């Protein structure tokens, strides 16, 4: 499950800048007029109309191509997934909606964006009944108080070792929110197959990280050092929902934001392995400046 | 177009007409066709069919009727039909694997499947693949890891 | 789907509606033909040349 | 309210005798007809166009 | 459970289209541009006449791009362009009659609207494809006709399912030209490696006769009351041709106690009966007694 509306756009039809488009309907005039083209002819009233000319479908390169983006689900904003979700039977639930405890302030709440994309993307995941590796993923993601799952099998056959991963704060998912899945996975598994439901599968280690960042001679400093944890403490929230691995790299290019030179890694030695059973924790974090 | 314009008109208005519209073409219908897109914007419509695995060097042929078909194979994942599309670009069906022709009550693992892949067009490789390719249609722990091949 | 006809009948059509309507007096050289969809070889005529 | 085009016939002045006046008269008669916008502007000889009521 | 169309909110991209909201920006995009040397905004100017092309063809590339975006939605494609997402999810048009006409006059082929296309389309998600779970082994067992529903079980985890058809011929036996047809159907619709054993009856014909010594009170609606219990009998045994088949002894009590029976002597349910997937039931009939 992988966001594909974080890419360079793409171009359904070329956008051309202003002054190609301008000499490419010059030349269009030109054989058109054959034969009766005087100097004239192109005087300022009739220059200024093709001036438009080459301006309208410079906006019109660019309808199309805004256009295509809100069809794919690569950059498509909200009130627009719901005609494409119900091409895919993707319908907007409630998150605790709008009951008006006090009448003025008004509470109103749907799902958000890039997160219901990701149903859409498991909607093909979920005609299959005879449960593939990704129809056990696809229905345990109906909860809102987990994270995504992901399934394996080390033992002897029709042993399911799923690993219900669930991010709401240190660690350990309760036990009651862990009952939830098999009221998810009751007429859509297999009925002769059988899961064993193990919360934490490989064990919890915990992880720090220590970055003594530069900034430039310049701007503030307060906003640009806590811009880092901007696309930081969204971004580690987003590992296990993959069930993947952490690098290095990621502890670097995380804290690159504007106003960069340099950066530097010392908490760990060498990089750690975490494969699609084991997971790990991180608990608290120390980003601050060496200047 | 120069008919659009009123009957009497110049032959610099008759130009014009031809000129100042500029209409473009809407390439939007051939987005969601997989037989209709072009070459450079197909992993875009592979990604929203779910298409798990894909491969950037097959021939335009072998790429869209992957795509067009990506519905029929995760309709029916335990049905042996999807088994045979899904080897689609190896162009391979001989033969599948039952109980009943072993006579001991199956293997230890409750008869994981060893089927048959014969491909003649391409020799070199294309066996590292097979064990990871099968895997999407293979359940999570109704198959084992026993497999079986053939060039 | 379009077919041909020899473009007769419906200028009688002209000469027995412009009588009734318009007067035998009246040419039916600018009435309109209303069950038409086509011309074979259309003819040119623009503006005033 | 589905009228019968001729192969010269344009869409301004087709629903100006059918309306009476052409302010949100044009669009929305090409809004209400799959695939009208993408025939040409001078109209086939046996295309349909669905005149929709109260514009 | 499919969300109906109409109650969708309405998208982005569609626009209602202006013709003057285009023109009067021409007018503001030309005038400005001219920096006071074009001033003559009377129509037969022939500026006017060329900005009324500007805004018209442009007009109708706005009507084409919300065109193309409608005929790939399913709440807004119609014609030949769901014909392009119903070949997509291996979904065709019906045949009400056939194209072809035998006589002169030829018969035009009636289809289907397309107000029920995208019913179709909808409904191509939620759909018998495999028998993955104990509510879809049955549906895949519904290719027989004279037969009512089913149950199954597994007693094994890693192997073998269990499907034990019951058809209500006779006495309830599933015959054996049914066997074969029932393993047709089951082979392309199922899971690869299962072992099936599909036979006909863990076990059948186990007959449960019924007796009931009525006591009544002897006036007028001794003959409407009694008649109206033996009608609740009817239907109760009608829903037990099943497998959860819990033939009892207090429980037709109730069933008997309803309005106005004084008491009633049950002989042939003395006990409970021992519950299980695997046996079935049947009803041979009854001999039904005044107390007097």
């Amino acid at each position: 499950i992988i966001d594909l509306s974080q890419l360079p756009e793409p171009e359904v039809i070329e956008n051309l800048d202003f002054e190609t488009i301008y000499q490419e309907l010059l030349g269009d005039f030109r054989e058109a007029m054959a034969g009766e083209w005087t100097a004239e002819v192109e005087s300022d009233p009739v220059l200024k109309l093709l001036q438009l000319a080459a301006y309208r479908e410079l906006l019109l390169r660019a309808r199309i191509n805004d256009a295509a983006r809100a069809v794919m689900l690569a950059y498509a904003s909200g009130a627009d997934l719901d005609q494409i979700g119900a091409g895919f039977n993707v319908q907007r639930l409630l998150i605790r909606p709008a009951q008006p405890e006090a009448v003025p302030p008004v509470e109103a709440q749907y799902e958000s964006d890039k997160s219901l994309r990701n149903r859409i993307q498991l909607a093909f995941e979920q005609l299959s009944v005879a449960g593939p590796r990704n129809a056990y993923i696809a229905h345990a993601l109906g909860a809102d108080g987990r994270v995504a799952d992901a399934s394996a099998t080390s033992p002897a056959p029709c042993e399911v070792l799923i690993s219900v991963l669930g991010v709401e704060g240190n660690g350990q998912a309760p036990e009651a929110v862990l009952q939830a899945v098999r009221l998810a996975l009751n007429a859509e598994d297999v009925r002769p197959v059988a899961d064993r439901v193990t919360v934490r599968s490989a064990g919890i280690v915990p992880y720090q990280v220590k970055a003594q960042l530069y900034l430039f001679p310049g701007p503030e400093a307060e906003l640009i050092r806590a811009a880092a944890e901007a696309s930081l403490r969204d971004y580690i929230s987003a590992q296990r929902r993959l069930g993947r691995d952490i690098r290095r790299s990621a502890l670097f290019a995380t804290l690159h934001v504007e106003g960069v030179q340099r950066v530097e890694l010392q908490e760990p030695a060498a990089d750690v392995v975490l494969d699609e059973t084991q997971a790990a924790y991180c608990t608290g974090y120390a980003i601050t400046l060496g200047g | 177009s120069s008919r659009l314009l009123p009957p009497n008109r110049s032959s610099l208005e008759r130009s014009l007409g031809d000129v100042l519209p500029a209409e473009l073409p809407v390439p939007l219908r051939e987005l969601h066709d997989p037989a209709r897109c072009e070459a450079a914007l197909l992993p875009y419509l592979a990604w929203t069919r779910s298409v798990d695995r894909w491969d950037p060097d097959w021939s335009d042929e072998a790429k869209r009727n992957a795509v067009a078909t990506s519905f029929v194979l995760h309709q029916r994942k335990g049905t042996l039909t999807a088994l045979r599309q899904v080897v689609e670009p190896i162009g391979a069906l001989s033969e599948v694997t039952e109980w009943w022709q072993r006579s001991p009550t199956g293997v230890p693992g409750t008869f994981e499947i060893t089927v048959d892949v014969s491909d003649r067009g391409i020799d070199e490789g294309t066996v590292l693949e097979l064990e990871r390719l099968l895997d999407d249609v293979r359940p999570v722990s109704r198959h084992l890891t026993r497999l079986d091949l053939r060039i | 789907a379009a077919r041909n006809a020899p473009a007769s009948a419906y200028a009688a059509g002209l000469f027995a509606w412009t009588d009734a309507e318009y007067g035998f007096w009246s040419s039916p050289s600018n009435k309109e033909i209303k069950g038409v969809t086509g011309t074979s070889r259309p003819v040119e005529f623009l503006d005033g040349d | 309210t589905t009228c019968r085009t001729a192969d010269g016939d344009m869409l301004d002045s087709l629903c100006y005798h059918v309306y009476g006046h052409l302010l949100g008269c044009v669009e929305a008669t090409l809004d209400a007809n799959p695939g009208l916008a993408d025939e040409q502007q001078p109209f086939r000889a046996g295309l349909l166009i669905s005149f929709p009521d109260m514009p």
